[PDB]
C-alpha cells in the first residue's frame, strides 16, 4: 500500500511534479495526475532484420 | 460550447485553441500522419 | 494504396468537451481498464 521511489517521493509531497520515463498505471492514476503524454510506447516486438 | 450536444465521441485530433477551449481526457488511439497515392502499375518504358 | 516514407506528427485522439464535466476522468478509467483487458485490439482486429 506504501509508495515508493518516484511515486513515493510524489505520494509524501517530497518531490511535487515528476519527471521520467515512466509509463501510465492505473495503481499510479489513483494516487497521482497523469499529463498528457510526449511519446507513445507499448507492448512491442523486435525481431533480427536477418 | 454552444451546449447542443453533451458529449463528443469523434477521432479529432488536440490542437492548442480547441484544448484552450476545452479540456480533454487521454488518447484512446494513438495516430501519425502519411501522404496517400494510388501507387502506379510496374510498366517499363522502351520502344522495341 | 500506398503509405509514404516515415510518419510525422505522432498524436493521440482521445476525447474532451466543456469543463463542467469529470466524465473525461471515467473516460481515461474506461481506456485503462480495456488496456487491463485487451479491448482497442478487439476494435483493430473487427475494423482495423
Ligand atoms: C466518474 O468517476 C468517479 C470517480 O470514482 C465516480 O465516482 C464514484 O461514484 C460512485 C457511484 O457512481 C461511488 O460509489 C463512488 O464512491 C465514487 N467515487 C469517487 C471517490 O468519486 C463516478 O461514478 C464516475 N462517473 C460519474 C457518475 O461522475
Ligand atoms: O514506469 C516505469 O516504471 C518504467 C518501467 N519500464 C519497465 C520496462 C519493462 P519491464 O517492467 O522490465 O518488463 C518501462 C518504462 N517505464
Amino acid at each position: 500500500g506504501t509508495w515508493n521511489g518516484m511515486i513515493g517521493e510524489v505520494v509524501m509531497k517530497r518531490a511535487y511534479m515528476a519527471v521520467g520515463s515512466l509509463t501510465i498505471n492505473e495503481e499510479r492514476s489513483e494516487v497521482v495526475d497523469f499529463s498528457v503524454p510526449f511519446i507513445e510506447t507499448g507492448i512491442s516486438v523486435m525481431v533480427s532484420r536477418s | 460550447l454552444s451546449g447542443q450536444a453533451d458529449m463528443i465521441v469523434a477521432p479529432l485530433t488536440i490542437n492548442n485553441e480547441r484544448a484552450q477551449y476545452i479540456e480533454f481526457s487521454k488518447p484512446f488511439k494513438y495516430q501519425g500522419l502519411t501522404i496517400l497515392v494510388k501507387k502506379e502499375i510496374p510498366r517499363s518504358t522502351l520502344d522495341s | 494504396l500506398v503509405t509514404t516514407g516515415e510518419l510525422f506528427f505522432r498524436s493521440g485522439f482521445g476525447i474532451g468537451m466543456r469543463k463542467d464535466s469529470p466524465w473525461k476522468q471515467n473516460v481515461s478509467l474506461s481506456i485503462l481498464k480495456s488496456h487491463e483487458n485487451g479491448f482497442m485490439e478487439d476494435l483493430d482486429k473487427t475494423w482495423v
